[PDB]
């Protein structure tokens, strides 16, 4: 999900080993984000999952 | 009315696809107003002036 910037920096890079560390920096990058989400998301669904389980039941009978 | 926007916008627009992408998913799955509307606004349509009002739309929904 990089920026566009971010592919045309990599295109800049001219030296092979250069642009592929630059591409896994982009990644890690990127991973990062998706773990911070993820946990944050997660975080969130525990908070609700503190609405007990009285309330499916309750939902099931309407 | 609090709408902070960054200065450069290249990621701030993907959460809006993503987002748009989800309510179609969701009335598609479960149909809850009419398609017509989606029709006549498209997120590459620009029409769209007020993306948080479009969020709050899409929310709606809900």
């Amino acid at each position: 999900g990089a920026e566009s910037h971010e592919l045309q920096d990599v295109l800049e890079e001219t030296n092979i080993p250069k642009r592929l560390y630059k591409a896994l920096s982009l990644l890690k990058k990127e991973f990062e984000l998706s773990k911070l989400q993820q946990r944050l998301g997660r975080e969130v669904e525990e908070k609700i999952k503190q609405t007990h389980r009285k309330f499916l039941l309750q939902e099931q009978l309407k | 009315v609090v709408h902070e926007d960054f200065q450069v916008t290249e990621e701030v627009k993907a959460l809006t696809a993503e987002i748009v992408k989800t309510i179609r998913d969701i009335i598609a799955l479960n149909p809850l107003y009419r398609e017509s509307v989606l029709q006549m606004m498209q997120a590459g349509q620009r029409v769209v002036d007020n993306p948080i009002y479009l969020s709050d739309m899409g929310a709606a929904l809900t």
